């Protein structure tokens, strides 16, 4: 595969005029994306600590709530177009193919 | 150890200098020293990086000799202040005295501050508990001595944080991704990591006498500390798996950003740092990297508008991280930015300064590279992008961003810095043609009006989903559905009103091209229409700005003598009819129907009316006319009949 | 070896803990009275 020139998949939507240019930017990011005058205020001090509180308190949440070859799995995952899709066809992401995975991986003093 | 009139005295002086030895010791290992501190019970004054459950309970002793003390409790998260109220209150102190007695360890000859957590002064846990002492004695005294020793201590944790970055220079290279490696995870460890770091005695620098001391060894050790997390982090590896828990460590430069913004030197520095981190850590800030850091950026940027030092230096920090990143740090920005876009929070005018400012070139006024361990020509991270942007790049990603995923709570926000951002883009349109009057400049504007004519439209082909229609769960499901459409109204009847009456006038210099076409108008007719369908069960609905801006703002600007749109207008029509027909079959609604927001309906249709008499003839308009009379007569306000009896006028003239 | 090391330091501090213990003690009477005396002087 890294023989191959890299060419990563784009954003494309369809419903759209012909002259809209959509913007070039990968897949990927944008799945992840959507998925997930005076000054005088700001120099006292209260104000300061409130954000510092705030800041803590953020912390404290996060707090509560808490490879090479893979990079390059993901990698050439990612820039090339038909990866781990067998057959060119079958597609990586289809229905059908769960259901293969689930009855063949179905396992059991 | 031993107890010392000046031993904390001795301590500090010694680790003032200690990291200046620390760079001459050749086998020196994190390991080893980790151990042997902990073999020795020491590990704490030498560590930042130690951790060591606190004391459970305190003992304090009152005024007099062999009183009975008392044997207080204390937690992971209580202060001193706390435990000297308790003390108060258990020994029937005065309130007019109480402001002369301060906790003391007699032992140790310590005054102890106010908002200094007791865990961290009594690490260890033993058999015995500390002895305090309630002392009385004038305040100005105590408040000197706590003063000069928290200055004292400031200053050992500046030369613990000196002696940690000393140590980590100076080991070998082949040993120190695994050493960085081991200073990460230590640091996650801490229960108190992220307040050690960032947390300060603001109540001390009011004090004029010694609070500029307190304040430069503040600034200090905030500066340290965040060159000590850039060392760590650029001794990792470059694809190292982060999750929630960076925030811990990025806040930490917030946290300095926030206290002393002001500082030149503390401001050169979190770029230059932010900046390597971004660089170093390629694959997470390109992904979802920059929704830690640009939000407190944003937020100082805004807030200290008068302070051009600073604002230039953010501009330039932005200019780097778009060189960088490009379009995804614009579009991490814009999700940044929305929650706290007000339309105490980034004004649309600030959010469009920032803009103009990375439109064009920023000069280096601090040296801010001089400090970035990278290629000084920071060439684009990702080989896919030598370009500069406008608005109206910016415009066509968030179109694109809301026509991916139209139902999801990142298209409402998109929607929102559109609507925030078009008005200022109209605007300086506006002013480039009126200080410069030269033919060009008409020319570059009606191509700009063109260019956001067209993006407008692909935004209303791709957002048809909204046309569908339809305690706490049914407000949040209301308020989703309505806001997006809310903002869509908005921007077109904004970007409609604005531009339309302009192309006559620009046009009178040296044509006219159809701003929305057709279809764009039956779509934002249809979704005026659902969101009517709901208006009358909802009074927010009723209430809305942008549903009453487009019934009475835009029908009558919109010219429906063209038969291919007037079904457009048919749909609201017939909607109204329909809705007010409702409104009179069953008293139920009428009890608590709202009609000052309905008058806004009937006086936006009346004003159609008025501004083209075309629309009179179309047969749907006289039933509404009919039921409306009817619904008058039990008895509607005054600001509906009014608008009923004109419309009527209007229908009679026409 | 670090465990026969650990278990050799520590059965020999179990060994002083006993001196320890005695000389408590005696130490503890000897102060719990004298804080009787002070208690009396209250």
């Amino acid at each position: 595969f890294e023989k191959f020139p890299n060419r990563p998949q784009m954003v494309k939507i369809s419903k759209l005029p012909s002259d809209f240019t959509v913007p070039k930017i990968r897949e990927s990011f944008m799945k992840q994306f959507i998925d997930r005058v005076f000054s005088i205020r700001a120099r006292n001090l209260l104000e300061k600590e409130t954000a510092v509180t705030k800041i803590l308190r953020a912390c404290t949440r996060q707090r509560m709530l808490s490879m090479k070859r893979k990079v390059q799995e993901e990698e050439l995952r990612e820039n090339h177009p038909y990866f781990d899709k067998p057959l060119f066809i079958v597609g990586r992401e289809h229905r059908f193919r769960n259901f293969c995975r689930v009855v063949v991986r179905a396992r059991f003093h | 150890r031993t107890p010392c009139e000046w031993g904390m005295d001795a301590i500090s002086a010694t680790l003032t200098f200690l990291w200046e030895v620390v760079g001459y010791v050749e086998g020196l290992f994190f390991k080893d020293l980790k151990q042997t501190m902990k073999k020795e019970q020491c590990e704490v004054k030498l560590l930042v990086t130690a951790s060591m459950p606190g004391t459970k309970t305190l003992v304090v002793h009152g005024q007099n000799e062999c009183d009975i003390p008392t044997q207080l409790p204390v937690h992971e998260d209580t202060q001193f202040e706390a435990l000297l109220k308790e003390c108060l209150e258990f020994f029937n102190i005065p309130e007019s005295q109480s402001t002369h007695y301060f906790l003391m360890d007699k032992r140790w000859n310590l005054i102890h501050y106010n908002k200094t957590y007791v865990r961290d002064i009594y690490p260890f846990r033993r058999s015995v508990s500390p002895q305090l002492n309630l002392v009385h004695m004038h305040p100005e005294k105590g408040q000197e001595l706590i003063q000069k020793q928290v200055f004292t201590r400031k200053l050992e944790e500046v030369g613990r944080v000196l002696f940690l970055i000393s140590l980590t220079q100076k080991i070998p290279t082949a040993h120190k991704q695994s050493h960085v490696s081991m200073l990460q995870e230590d640091l996650l460890r801490l229960p108190s990591f992220p307040r050690s770091a960032i947390d300060a005695e603001f109540s001390l620098f009011s004090d004029p006498q010694a609070g500029k001391e307190l304040f430069g060894l503040d600034t200090l050790q905030k500066s340290l500390w965040i060159q000590l997390l850039e060392e760590m982090f650029l001794g990792m590896p470059s694809e190292f798996p982060w999750g929630d828990e960076i925030m811990l460590f990025l806040n930490v430069f917030n946290g300095a950003l926030i206290l002393h913004p002001e500082d030149s030197a503390l401001l050169r520095q979190y770029a230059a740092t932010v900046i390597n981190t971004a660089v170093h850590f390629n694959h997470l800030f390109s992904l979802s990297g920059y929704q830690w850091i640009l939000p407190t950026m944003l937020q100082v940027y805004s807030d200290y508008e008068s302070n051009p030092q600073l604002r230039q230096a953010i501009e330039f920090a932005c200019h780097q991280f778009y060189i960088l990143h490009r379009k995804p740090f614009v579009l991490q920005l814009f999700a940044s930015v929305a929650p706290l876009l007000e339309f105490k929070g980034v004004s649309a005018q600030c959010l469009f300064d920032l803009l103009q400012s990375l439109e064009g070139e920023t000069t280096d006024i601090l040296d801010i590279l001089e400090l970035v361990k990278a290629e000084k020509p920071l060439k684009s991270l990702d080989f896919c992008y030598d370009l500069t942007f406008s608005i109206s790049e910016a415009i066509k990603l968030c179109v694109t961003v809301v026509a991916y995923a139209p139902e999801s709570f990142r298209s409402l926000q998109m929607l929102m810095v559109l609507e925030a951002l078009v008005p200022c883009y109209l605007q300086k349109l506006k002013r480039q043609t009126s200080q410069v009057e030269t033919v060009p400049a008409a020319r570059e504007e009606i191509a700009a009006t063109a260019a956001l004519a067209t993006s407008l439209q692909a935004l209303l082909y791709s957002v048809e989903v909204l046309t569908r229609p339809m305690e706490l769960d049914e407000r949040i499901a209301r308020e989703e559905f309505r806001r997006p459409r809310e903002s869509l109204l908005n921007i077109c009847t904004e970007f409609y009103k604005h531009c339309g009456p302009r192309l006559k006038i620009l046009q009178n210099l040296a044509i006219a091209l159809e701003l929305l076409d057709v279809k764009s108008h039956m779509r934002l007719a249809e979704i005026a229409h659902s969101l009517l369908k709901l208006a009358p069960y909802d009074t927010q609905t009723m209430e809305s700005r942008g549903l009453r801006r487009y019934i009475m703002e835009m029908l009558p600007i919109t010219d429906w003598t063209a038969e291919a749109v007037r079904p457009a207008l048919i749909l609201i029509l017939k909607r109204l009819d329909r809705m007010f027909n409702k409104i009179h079959k069953m008293p139920t609604l009428r009890r608590q129907v709202e009609w000052e927001p309905a008058s806004n309906l009937i006086e936006g249709v009346c004003l159609t009316l008025q501004r083209q008499p075309i629309i009179s003839f179309l047969p749907h308009l006289r039933s509404l006319i009919n039921v409306c009379v009817n619904l008058v007569m039990l008895s509607p306000p005054l600001p509906f009949s009014t608008a009923v009896v004109r419309l009527v006028a209007l229908q009679i003239q026409a | 070896e670090q465990l026969e090391y650990t278990i050799e330091e520590e059965v020999a501090k179990q060994t002083i803990r006993m001196w320890l213990k005695k000389c408590l003690k005696r130490i503890r009477a000897k102060q719990q009275q004298s804080c009787s005396i002070i208690h009396s002087l209250r």
